[PDB]
């Protein structure tokens, strides 16, 4: 093997790659065949394996002469024979056998292969001797039936143990060997994407939200987004009967994932399909600090909530990329203004222009990233660094009083959040260990958290042969003591519901509070009847809107739920909406 | 990368050379090593 632009010798066993860490530092090569790709790294060993990990094992019985299958650049493989010596480690004892060839010979078979000949040291006072240098044959394989009816099924997948690239692709497969009605579903588009990129070749259809249903019978996949899943549910009657579903992110909090959660363990225990739930955090685990692919230097230091002067050189002085998580889309302009004022640029990301910063992210060589909780779900980065403060805003539904929903924070997050932060790096072998630089601790109680009584309203609303009741997901149906299909509306208001909701762009909670009212879609004068303390303030001025009539009124909703004002895209959204444009 | 034009093969013929000093060594974290 040679690159110019040999400087190094691989070997290919057990289906894999193996060689040395100088020779290549992590650089992809591309065969006849397919595209290379690496997996494992250790510096310290310096050996480096693409493709898979390390798959052969331990064999220097400090006794045997053992022997080097030189490979030299300019001529032949040569053969040689040596009887190694000790090299005493402080720590332990590894073989050393000297010898000498031309740089570039890195990655010579040893002998079953039991070293890679490469690594050594060079006495002034004598010659260079070599090491026998090999780690510990170290797994994921192929996945058993769980296909089965009424099963359930968890994948504790800790990125990037190919979940998309390897395991996902694998089930399609077996799915389709067994003529299944496969789902599959997907956090976001992005991640919808990179499957179909992964899912190559397979038969996948990619669904859009714009198609209540779509049906064919030369049996394909179906693929769609966790909202799709949902508001199909919401407005079709003609939901096909999976007998397999597949949920990535499954840890997703989002109501349209939960009550998609909800929906598919009932038609798990209906005994008619078989789900599986991919997530690196399930519901029954609080470990912040997950195993990851590559090691991870977990830093605790306090982190700026602001814009600052002096004292943080830490955060600037990082020559590698950095992701960092804030709260809010307003906190984060604050400290990417703060962070632009220094050189670095930055690149922006929430919820609602994900799709047009996060390809910029690949594309564009960027020093700093900026995002909310946006980011925990399938967002992969090439950086380094990971700046998480573990603050985050929760939307919650005050009950004192008149009833609304207000955006609480900066509260900490979730451990399974910050597991998450911290799971953006951590899967790239570099040579300098990823920094999961954070400050204080996250909170396990959650359960105040509007999502949850929102996916009930979902799951209520979902139409079921009757039968049984949708009910939520097992771990998480005791975050909410909302009774079973209390939220169930009838009718009329239950079409302006999911329309309010789909064409609206309006939260489940204040949909649901305007569709339960009796108000018709099209009626907008809910918007401008509340109390004064209703009083939407757009940067500290009371809103004033000009209506569909060419009326001009305060904006002052019945209801109010803060994430109808909380950004500048959300509240133009929304005063959209209050002038009947849409 | 070129092919390997490789063998896991044992060669009896192969030259039976090289010294087998006992060396104390200290590992560094980049992979390189130490003296004394």
């Amino acid at each position: 093997r040679i690159m110019q632009r040999q400087v190094g010798v691989g070997i290919h066993m057990e289906g894999v790659f193996h060689t040395m860490w100088h020779v290549t530092r992590g650089s992809v090569i591309c065969h006849e065949t397919g595209r290379l790709e690496p997996s494992w790294a250790d510096v310290r060993n310096d050996m480096i394996s693409y493709g898979g990990g390390w798959r052969l094992g331990d064999k220097w019985d400090k006794e045997e002469d053992v022997q080097v299958l030189a490979i030299e650049p300019g001529k032949n493989p040569k053969h040689v024979q040596t009887k190694p010596g000790l090299f005493k480690t402080l720590t332990g004892e590894i073989g050393a056998v000297t010898l000498d060839f031309k740089p570039g010979t890195s990655g010579s078979p040893i002998i079953k292969v039991i070293g890679l000949y490469g690594n050594g040291v060079v006495t002034k006072s004598g010659d260079y001797v070599s090491a026998i240098t090999q780690a510990e044959r170290i797994d994921y394989e192929v996945d058993e039936d769980i296909f089965r009816k009424k099963r359930l099924t968890i994948m504790d997948l800790h990125p990037g143990a190919g979940k998309t690239k390897r395991i996902l692709p694998s089930i399609v497969r077996e799915a389709l060997k067994r003529r299944l009605r496969t789902l599959i579903l997907a956090p976001t588009r992005v991640v919808a994407a990179e499957m179909e990129e992964a899912l190559r070749g397979l038969p996948i259809r990619y669904q859009t939200p714009a198609v209540k249903s779509e049906h064919t019978g030369r049996e394909i996949v179906d693929l769609m987004c966790h909202a799709t899943f949902t508001t199909r549910l919401l407005s079709s009657t003609r939901v096909p009967n999976y007998n397999l579903i597949v949920m990535d992110e499954a840890h997703f909090t989002d109501p349209c994932s939960v009550a998609a959660r909800g929906y598919i363990s009932t038609r798990v225990e209906m005994g008619e399909a078989a789900a599986i739930f991919m997530t690196a955090t399930p519901p029954g685990s609080i470990d912040p600090f997950p195993q990851s692919n590559s090691p991870i230097e977990d830093i605790e230091r306090e982190i700026p909530e602001r814009s600052w002067n002096t004292g943080f050189d830490w955060i600037t002085d990082y020559q590698g990329k950095t992701v960092w998580f804030v709260p809010s889309i307003k906190a984060g302009n604050d400290i990417a203004n703060c962070l632009r004022k220094s050189g670095k640029k930055v690149i922006q990301l929430s919820r609602k222009t994900f799709d047009t910063e996060y390809p910029k992210t690949k594309l564009t060589d960027w020093d700093f990233v900026v995002t909310t909780d946006i980011s925990e779900m399938g967002a992969n980065f090439r950086a380094g660094r990971v700046i998480d403060p573990r603050r985050c805003l929760k939307p919650v539904i005050l009950t004192d009083g008149p009833e609304r929903v207000i955006l609480a924070g900066p509260i900490p997050v979730t451990p399974a959040s910050a597991a998450q932060r911290r799971g953006r790096i951590g899967r790239n072998p570099a040579q300098e260990d990823d920094q999961y630089v954070f400050s204080g601790d996250p909170l396990k109680n959650d359960e105040d958290h509007a999502h949850w009584t929102e996916a009930k309203m979902l799951l209520d609303n979902i139409y079921t042969p009757e039968g049984i009741i949708p009910t939520l997901f097992g771990p998480e149906r005791e975050k909410t003591q909302a009774i079973d299909g209390e939220f169930r509306l009838r009718g009329e208001q239950r079409k302006t519901f999911v329309e309010l909701m789909r064409r609206g762009d309006l939260p489940v909670w204040l949909s649901y509070k305007v569709a339960s009212a009796g108000i018709s879609y099209k009626d907008r004068e809910w918007c401008f009847t509340g109390e004064r303390n209703n009083q939407i303030l757009e940067e500290n001025m009371e809103v004033e809107i000009w209506t569909r009539e060419g009326e001009k009124k305060k904006l002052r909703p019945k209801w109010l739920d803060a994430r109808v004002y909380a950004d500048p895209m959300a509240l133009k959204d929304f005063k959209e909406f209050a002038s009947g444009r849409k | 990368s070129l092919e390997k034009a490789a063998n896991v093969q044992w060669d009896e013929m192969a030259d039976i050379t090289g010294s087998s000093p006992i060396i104390e060594v200290k590992q560094d974290e980049d992979g390189s090593f130490s003296i004394r």
